[PDB]
RNA sequence: UAAGUCAGACGCAAAGCUACAAGGUUUCGCGUCAAAAGGAAAAAAGUCCGCCAGCGAGGCUAAGGUACAUAAA
RNA sequence: AAUAAAUAAGUUUAAUACCUUUUGCAGCAUGGACCAGCGAUUAAAUGCCGGUAAUUAGCAAAGUUAAACUAACGAAAAAUA
């Protein structure tokens, strides 16, 4: 059982008779406590779905679907993930388009160590 | 799976256990394909025996 | 360090020399206190005699931190544990997380962010 | 009740590897290992759980296997598996201890291998580093494998031998007589150790106890002083000498007919002591391998012993020359089992 | 004070002597923490009520008769076996000259305290005499110290 | 069969078998699967090769006071520790704990997967060779504290176990591999000088 | 098969292609 | 062990002074059920398990 | 090509299926999901796979090998391409974020990513604020000691003049 | 059969007329009748507290009469380990020991092709020789 | 993180670290533990002074 | 207790031999404990004989 | 372990009793709950997938899904 | 069930107290208005089974108490003389 320290430090912003009263603020803070391993276990799964929302809306601008981009990527033997890829749709648009052009019609330029072989 | 369409506790939705999606119908044809797949494998296996059993490594038979 | 400067500013052994609770502290004290002042030419290290009940470390930083550590019934290597963490940080509270996308970045975007291919309102 | 009928079959055979809570196994796997074959399997199962200690260990398993096959070529399995275990030891090379340096050195010398000359250099530098501080802490046993294992690699760095010998020397007078030996046969061949006060140092340190050496080390010894001091400045080759006419009938026939060479080399030789080593060296000329013989042929010689009726001594030796040379005693055997086509292994000189 | 001082305030005792006690009732975490292990309800979780014998009213021991047999009033006497007389014999604790009496054998520490006789018994091979004075005897202990030429008197 | 107490018949079977096999010899000394018996292998396949993978940092020196930074115009995409970053110089990161290296030193990121400027852009399939990062140790800090809390209603069950992440902090200094776009060249000097201490 | 199939593997050197002397001949791995 | 001189004593429910009547009714009056005002569970009362 | 080996992957939990067919996976020594063995091709092996072809996936050496190769072949590093995109007009000027206006946007600037607060522990030094319900354990201490020397030196003692003026100067303090 | 538990064998007249008796002596009889090598040693081990110089004596003479009947082959390692602790007790009761009982303690260990130490037998051979061998008189 | 000691002192030499077992000797391997708040013993038991 | 209580112990040259008579006296039956030492000491002489 | 337990529940599949009724009752085979968090069906003790040492803004899947609510043709 | 996880700070998503008792309780089953103090496997004798030591134990002071031990089949032959 947490004593009056800690159970104090715990409710220190909570409202009412839960702020100071040990009886009342005891059973709020174990019950905190309880939400916040649900919420870190959920955390994960809600931003990986946000990433995906902004990926697609970008790919249909152009014409493209996510499910076509990922297939694609994988053929190219890329392995950018999602949370590379989001961020590239919203701050650079120019090298995410320049991703689905390669993809989709494969008419980027190779490079090789030995210019002139 | 359950059957029963009598009793307070409701098992499934007023009218009894709904009948399958198109995808439902789809997931246990694969479900099907893998089983049949593995009895056919098993008839290769048989058919091409060889004579003398491989014999492999264990760490623990070695062991004891 | 911030900027090649570092953030730990000052580090004060308080301790006792009869005490058995100190033990510890005195024999890192005998071995590795030289050594420790001469990798850290930057530091201004204290040492404080005193009939306090129990050892103590408290570590000021530059940026107005103030991290006091109880070093009760520790060994040397256990004493060095805390050092480390002390001296490599830059002494943030215990309660505080960093952000969750792991990056701050001052210019981030290059290209522009997206915007919307037509005339907006 | 019953969902099954027969009597229950077979355990399939599952092909598996060393799981993490048996990682202190390994050791004892080693040790138990009969064969390079299996030694392989134990270290490929462990490849994940490896460590230096491990490794170090493979290696030094290398000479007891290969005792097991004495006077025939070494087996392609250990060659081969001695190919595995040096891409190990370059992984590992900054994390060996100079206890596990000496068994990996000692055994793959032993099975006379080659080292790189860039990991010779490695591990060398292990050994020397931080002033010697850890010579101080490697025992009796290390020493004496570091000495002669380096030595039999041809490792030729005067640095690594002048910092070695130094931190060596105040320990000479507290190691066993056969330790102070071994030092002695590598000083006697680095030529630039001939005249130091490190070698000067481990004669005097092994004249005071002599009579704890055994008769492989006394040979040695002999020989060793005699290159090194030819005057006796100390009383070592005296010393050595009388035990060597005390317990002349005790030592075994291959360390006899060593020392009565160095003897005569000495120009210390009597008539006496030439016929009293005739019927010794007679009866067991057979235990005497090809080096021997000629140790044994060259010292009768010089000691000017002549061919007697009862004792033609020269007329044996010729013959199990030969023998040696054709290789009869597989044959023989075969002769005598009836089967012919054995397979007869053989180190042609 | 040097490190190998020994004062009273660096005393412990042997690794393995002593075993904390178990205190029941003192937390949700502890041993024993909230019913002391005691399960739920029932008679066994009220404190003194039954007794561990009670097999719940088959009472299935006392269905076996009763035997009323008397033992002899030998089992009373101390034992000495043949082989055991002889021993100290050997050893120097008994004079084997002259006659032994159970105040000899009292004193040398073969009977420890008598209260009413010594019994002798057993066999032994002897090659010499012994005269001995005792309460009772078998018929194995006076064959074999007559084989050798002794003689078996009781009192 | 109907009482539940154990059976007893495989220890009284075992008990005639032994007593047979102790007293009369068998007939039989040999078993052909035991004579071709091969030796053991650890596989009936070849072993698949694994792919290589560039290094994932390395040390190259330490800085020795005080710089200043400012920005440019390029990025990429870099993998560490597991998860990937975009960066750009002056950026700040925060991974795992990483060993082997101190603050104020210098390392090198190798496994660039993509490299970006405003006139061109470079895709690695899956990473680009001859292109690096460059970063600054500048922390090794214990993160707030988790508080991880179990409990069961009603089933006496309670369990508390507060712990404290171990994490690692770099700067961003340079992106080597693509050139600036024409116009956005920094022509003048822009990172800390550093003592180099890691010549192979 | 199995043997034919290892070999051509094993006369790949993939490590080969983040070292700067490459060409496009490095990168030709399944067909020679 | 042997020094100590163990002159301490205290004492239960059935040493302290009065007690003896039932305090309260068994039921009807919304209360707790007593027995006695020297109960361990009171002020004042006894010590369950004495020195 | 004679078949010498099996290659054994588990599907299916051991949760909810029989305890006779538990058995057989435990022979087998198939403990988690996507877990493989390999094990001898031979006639008692090949039933009691046939009493369980529902949970497993079964493949044999040569299968094994052919597609654990192609992966391989497919996961090899390949050149790097290049793509173009040109921009004739471009400006010099270097745009904000557009979110730093937002103060949550700057506290985040401020702690990582500036060179601020670097000046020296006396000049950022601050004192932190009791939380209300907490008081009553920091300074638990010192009304122990006032309580201490009261009750055993007296009110007319030295400690005791020094404790009433330390109290003068917090009451002062309290007039802002 | 209607005493013991299933499998348990029914007990042997001779074995309990000798163990049922009024005399004492109990660890010896236990001892003697041993079968095996394995049954010697829980008798020691559960009776070790109450164990004198003539229970070693005999056991170690009990290692004469179990390699007689496990004959065919070397001896086995459980009489191997058997023996070596009761070496133990020797020299802890080298001091206690009569003629007879030495000359017990010699003979089993002897047909066992066991060595004792020198130091040890050197110390048996004293007993047996002191006083000029006049407690060699005293002897069958 | 194998030695604190050997990262806040990178030039120094740190001595091995001492054996932890659960009975709590302070004297195995004929080394002494000079944190230990107990006189030095042979590092087995029963306890016996080693000077 | 009071010997590991002060920390120097001062003794008379009586007082010594005293205590060591009292930490040798036999515990019970010193005829009994004579006579061991005796036949322990007839085979330490017949040892060095051997 | 000379411990606790001797109030059990339902699903699919059989038989007796009831009316080839009951979320009824009595036996029996397997599974789940009891003592089991997480995902799918609306909420969901017993059905379907699957067994939680801890943290992370990495990746692949199961049952079930792929015009909006609501991630994906 | 008044919180949690996040956020561009506008907001968004997750989420039916605890105890006792039950096959099963958010329970329309039981107890608690809140704070401080008090409040429940303790002691003796005996027996059984583990752990750690002494190497019989207590008195007395060359002699006495307590405990423990005390016959089972005298069965081996290993000599290159
Ligand atoms: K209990
Ligand atoms: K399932
Ligand atoms: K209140
Ligand atoms: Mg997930
Ligand atoms: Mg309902
Ligand atoms: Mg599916
Ligand atoms: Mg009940
Ligand atoms: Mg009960
Ligand atoms: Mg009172
Ligand atoms: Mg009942
Ligand atoms: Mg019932
Ligand atoms: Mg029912
Ligand atoms: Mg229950
Ligand atoms: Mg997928
Ligand atoms: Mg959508
Ligand atoms: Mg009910
Ligand atoms: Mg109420």
């Amino acid at each position: 059982t947490f004593s009056r320290e800690q159970v104090f430090t715990f409710a220190k912003n909570f409202t009412g008779r839960a702020r100071n009263v040990y009886k009342v603020a005891l059973r709020r803070v174990e019950r905190g406590l309880q939400h916040s391993y649900v919420g870190r276990k959920e955390k994960k799964r809600t931003i990986r779905s946000l990433w995906i929302q902004r990926i697609n809306a970008g790919c249909r601008e152009h014409g493209f679907a996510y499910s076509a981009l990922i297939n694609g990527l994988n053929q190219e033997n890329i392995q950018l993930n999602r949370k590379v890829l989001s961020e590239l749709a919203m701050h650079e648009p120019d090298s995410f388009k320049a991703v689905l052009d390669q993809v989709r019609f494969m008419k980027g330029q190779e490079i090789y160590a030995n210019v002139e072989p | 799976v359950v059957f029963k369409t009598t009793g307070g506790k409701a098992w499934n939705p007023p009218g009894g256990l709904k009948p399958l999606t198109n995808t439902q119908k789809r997931s246990r044809k694969e479900n099907l394909q893998i089983l049949l797949r593995n009895l056919s494998v098993l008839k290769l296996a048989a058919e091409n025996q060889p004579e003398v059993t491989v014999n492999l490594f264990s760490p623990l038979k070695f062991m004891h | 360090a911030k900027y090649g400067t570092h953030m730990l500013e000052s580090l004060v052994f308080k301790y006792c020399d009869i005490g058995g609770s100190s033990r510890g502290m005195r024999l890192f004290l005998k071995d590795y206190m030289d050594p420790f002042k001469q990798t850290n030419p930057q530091l201004r290290i204290e040492e404080v005699q005193n009939r306090r009940r129990h050892p103590m470390l408290v570590a000021l930083y530059r940026n107005g931190q103030c991290k006091p550590v109880c070093v009760r019934n520790l060994s040397p290597e256990e004493i060095a544990k805390h050092i480390f963490w002390l001296r490599n940080s830059h002494g943030r509270d215990d309660d505080y997380k960093v952000p969750r996308s792991h990056k701050v970045v001052r210019n981030e975007s290059i290209q522009g962010t997206w915007a919307p291919q037509g005339p907006t309102l | 009740t019953i969902f099954n009928t027969g009597v229950p079959g077979p355990r399939p055979e599952v092909a598996q590897k060393l799981s993490t809570e048996y990682q202190g196994h390994i050791l004892r796997m080693i040790s138990l290992a009969e064969s390079a074959s299996e030694l392989d399997e134990v270290l490929w199962s462990s490849k994940k759980h490896l460590r230096p200690v491990h490794i170090a260990r493979s290696c030094l398993k290398l000479e007891y296997l290969r005792t097991k096959e004495k006077g025939r070529e070494v087996s392609e399995p250990i060659k081969n598996l001695a190919s595995e275990l040096e891409n190990y030891v370059e992984l590992y090379s900054t994390k060996f201890t100079i206890g596990q340096v000496s068994q990996l050195v000692r055994g793959l010398s032993s099975i006379r291998r080659n080292i790189q000359p860039d990991l010779l250099l490695k591990l060398a530098a292990v050994v020397v580093a931080d002033d010697g501080r850890q010579v101080q802490l490697a025992n009796e046993m290390d020493c004496r494998d570091l000495f002669f294992g380096f030595f039999s690699q041809g490792f030729d760095n005067e640095l690594f031998w002048k910092r070695l010998s130094e931190s060596v020397l105040p320990r000479l007078p507290y190691f066993n007589a056969d330790v102070v030996s071994t030092v002695l046969r590598v000083v006697s061949g680095l030529r630039f150790l001939h005249n130091t006060e490190f070698a000067h140092a481990t004669m005097t340190a092994l004249v005071p106890k002599v009579g704890d050496l055994s008769p492989a080390r006394l040979a040695d010894a002999f020989f060793s002083a005699s290159l090194l001091d030819p005057t006796d400045v100390s009383g070592l080759n005296a010393k050595l000498e009388e035990r060597f006419l005390r317990e002349f009938t005790s030592f075994p026939i291959k360390d006899t007919v060593t020392m009565f060479q160095t003897v005569t080399v000495r120009r210390h030789s009597t008539p006496e002591l030439a016929a009293q080593v005739a019927p010794l060296v007679a009866a067991q000329a057979h235990q005497l391998p090809v080096r021997h013989l000629r140790r044994a042929l060259e010292g009768m010689v010089t000691a000017g012993w002549k061919d007697t009726a009862e004792i033609p001594l020269y007329a044996i030796l010729a013959k199990q020359a030969a023998r040696l040379v054709l290789g009869k005693q597989s044959a023989a055997t075969s002769a005598i089992l009836g089967k012919h086509v054995d397979n007869q292994g053989y180190q042609r000189t | 004070n040097p490190n190998y001082f020994v004062h009273l305030g660096n005393l412990r005792p042997n690794p393995g002597a002593t075993q904390q006690r178990i205190r029941e009732g003192r937390g949700l975490s502890s041993r024993r923490g909230v019913s002391c292990g005691m399960g739920f309800k029932g008679q066994k979780a009220r404190g003194r009520s039954l007794h561990m014998l009670y097999d719940g009213g088959q009472l299935g021991l006392v269905k076996f008769p009763v035997t009323r047999q008397i033992p002899s009033y030998e089992v009373l006497y101390n034992q000495l076996g043949v082989s055991k007389l002889v021993e100290f014999i050997q050893l120097g604790l008994l004079d084997h000259t002259k006659t032994i009496t159970m105040k000899e054998l009292l004193n040398a520490g073969c009977v420890s305290s008598l209260k009413y006789g010594v019994l002798l018994y057993g066999n032994v091979s002897l090659s010499f005499p012994i005269n001995i004075e005792v309460t009772a005897c078998d018929d194995r202990a006076r064959r074999s110290i007559e084989a050798a030429g002794g003689k078996v008197t009781r009192v | 069969v109907r009482t539940k107490l154990p059976s007893k018949r495989p220890f009284l079977q075992t008990a005639s078998h032994l007593a047979v096999n102790s007293l009369v010899p068998s007939v039989r000394t040999n078993r052909w699967a035991d004579l071709i018996k091969g030796p053991a292998v650890r596989s009936c396949i070849p072993e698949i090769p694994e792919v290589p993978k560039p290094s994932e940092y390395t040390t190259i020196g330490t800085i020795e006071g005080p710089y200043t930074l400012n920005l440019e115009r390029v990025f990429g995409v870099v993998e560490l520790a597991g998860s990937q970053y975009k960066v750009t110089p002056d950026d700040v990161i925060f991974t795992n704990l990483l060993h082997g290296i101190e603050v104020n030193e210098v390392v090198m990121l190798e496994r660039v997967m993509l490299l970006g400027s405003r006139s061109n852009t470079i895709i690695g399939r899956p990473y680009i060779p001859g292109a690096c990062v460059l970063a600054a140790v500048e922390e090794h800090f214990l993160d707030g504290t988790v508080h991880v809390f179990k409990r069961k209603k009603r089933k006496r069950y309670r369990r508390y176990k507060p712990t404290r992440p171990m994490m690692t902090t770099l700067r961003i200094l340079k992106v080597l591999g693509i050139d600036p776009a024409p116009g956005d060249e920094l022509g003048i000097p822009s990172g800390p000088v550093i003592k180099i201490t890691n010549t192979e | 098969x199995x043997x034919x199939x290892x070999x051509x593997x094993x006369x790949x050197x993939x490590x080969x292609x983040r070292x700067x002397x490459x060409x496009x001949x490095x990168x030709x791995x399944x067909x020679x | 062990a042997k020094w100590q001189q163990g002159t301490h004593k205290t004492k239960d429910r059935s040493e302290v002074s009065g007690g003896g009547r039932k305090p309260r009714p068994q039921k009807g009056s919304g209360r707790s059920r007593q027995g006695s005002i020297r109960s361990p569970i009171w002020r004042g009362g006894g010590c369950t398990f004495p020195k | 090509e004679p078949v010498r080996s099996l290659f054994v992957t588990l599907r299916r939990s051991y949760i909810g299926k029989a305890w006779f067919h538990r058995e057989i996976l435990q022979n087998f020594r198939l403990k988690k999901i996507r877990q493989t063995v390999e094990v001898a091709n031979t006639p008692s092996a090949r039933n009691s796979l046939a009493k369980i072809p529902h949970l497993v996936t079964i493949e044999t050496d040569k299968m094994y090998y052919l597609r654990n190769m192609k992966k391989f072949y497919e996961q090899l590093l390949r050149p790097p391409v290049q793509v173009s995109h040109e921009h004739a007009a471009l400006s010099s000027e270097i745009k904000p974020v557009h979110n730093l206006h937002s103060k949550h946007v700057q506290e985040r600037l401020q702690e990582h990513a500036y060179p601020s607060k670097m000046e020296g522990y006396v000049l950022h030094e601050k004192k932190p604020v009791v939380p209300r319900a907490l008081r009553s354990f920091a300074f638990k201490s010192q009304d122990e000691h006032k309580s201490f020397v009261l009750a055993r030196l007296g009110i007319f003692s030295e400690e005791a003049k020094k404790i009433h003026l330390n109290e003068l100067r917090t009451f002062a303090k309290r007039d802002r | 059969g209607t005493i013991f538990n299933t499998g348990v064998p029914g007990p042997r007249p001779e074995v309990a007329q000798k163990l049922s008796t009024e005399y004492q002596g109990h660890i010896l009889r236990m001892i003697s009748l041993a079968e095996s090598a394995s049954e010697l040693d829980e008798v020691l081990w559960s009776s070790k507290k109450h164990l004198r110089p003539v229970h070693i004596a005999r056991s170690c003479l009990k290692l004469e009469y179990l390699r007689t009947k496990e004959k065919g082959r070397e001896v086995s390692e459980p009489i191997k380990n058997l023996a070596s602790e009761l070496e133990n007790y020797v020299e802890l009761y080298s001091t206690k020991f009569t003629i007879g009982q030495v000359s017990q303690l010699v003979r089993g260990l002897s047909s066992i092709r066991r060595n004792i130490q020198p130091d040890l037998l050197l110390k048996l051979a004293a007993v047996v020789v002191a006083d000029d061998g006049r407690q060699v008189q005293l002897a069958n | 993180v194998a030695s604190y000691l050997a990262r806040i002192c990178p030039n120094t030499y740190v001595p091995p670290p001492f054996v932890a077992t659960k009975k709590g000797f302070n004297g195995i391997g004929g080394r002494y533990d000079p944190s230990s708040p107990f006189p030095p013993d042979t590092g087995s038991s029963p306890l016996t002074l080693q000077y | 207790y009071h010997m590991l209580k002060y920390h120097k112990l001062v003794v008379s040259e009586p007082a010594v031999r005293l205590i060591e008579q009292e930490l040798t006296r036999p515990l019970r039956n010193p005829a009994r404990a004579a006579f061991w030492q005796e036949r322990e000491a007839r085979i330490g002489a017949a040892v060095e004989d051997l």
